[PDB]
């Protein structure tokens, strides 16, 4: 299936920063 | 026999079929994306197109869902062509702004067939 169990991280270039 | 209806710009990202957890770049540079109704089918679209090649023709239905994993990225599943699409925006109110137009059109999807 097409389904995610677990959410994909977006590509770098457009990541939320995390600190 | 095509209007449309919203448009904005973005990178297009497909999701790697085999890992399910890595992006793979659908463009080398930003692409125009629109929504669109199809007056002849009586449906709204999604359009991408970097020249001669087809990058996003996603029919719109009510179930499908945009998923928004960052502040400038969201994701959709399309079975129809069995992929996942991701659009990375230059800014934050462009992905707000396709977020809405996107749960706007399910809603008008699903009143069109009523």
């Amino acid at each position: 299936l097409l389904n995610f169990d677990e959410l994909p991280e977006p590509p770098a270039t457009f990541c939320d920063p995390e600190e | 026999g095509e209007q449309p209806i919203f448009t904005t710009r973005a990178h297009v990202f497909q999701i790697d079929p085999s890992t399910k957890k890595n992006w793979v770049p659908a463009s080398k540079q930003a692409v125009t994306v629109s929504y669109f109704y199809d007056v002849t089918r009586n449906s709204y679209r999604i359009i991408s197109v970097d020249g001669a090649k087809v990058i996003i023709n996603s029919t719109i239905t009510p179930n499908m869902t945009f998923t928004k994993t960052s502040q400038k990225f969201g994701q959709w599943a399309d079975s129809r062509a069995n992929t996942v699409f991701g659009l990375g925006f230059s800014s934050e109110l462009q992905l707000t702004k396709f977020a809405e137009k996107f749960q706007e059109v399910r809603e008008a999807a699903r009143l069109a067939r009523d």
